């Protein structure tokens, strides 16, 4: 018999690159547009009595 | 109240009144048609 050589060992893996950056997320929008109107009406008012 | 130069509206009752089954089912469903009548039960009465 005879020892085993020794063996090829693993290599650590080269590491995931990241760019860097700056972001901004946006998401559907569900708020209603809103804004200012104004009512101008007359209350009619006959009373039978 | 037809008053003069002008008219006003002393009133306005407004109401829904059901159509009857056999309306229902003789006339807007066979003929496409409805009798220009309402007769129906409101408050107690009958009313036409
Ligand atoms: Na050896």
């Amino acid at each position: 018999v005879q020892f085993e050589q020794p063996r090829r060992c693993p290599t650590r893996p080269e590491g995931q690159n990241y760019t860097e950056g700056i972001a901004v997320v946006f998401k559907e929008n569900i708020a209603p547009y809103k804004f200012k109107a104004t009512m101008y009406y007359k209350d009619v008012t006959v009373s039978q009595v | 109240w037809f008053g003069h130069r002008y008219s006003q509206f002393m009133g306005i009752f407004e109401d829904r009144a059901p159509v009857p089954f056999e309306e229902v089912i003789d006339k807007i469903n066979a003929k496409g048609v409805c009798r220009s009548t309402a007769k129906y039960v409101r408050n107690n009465m009958e009313t036409t």
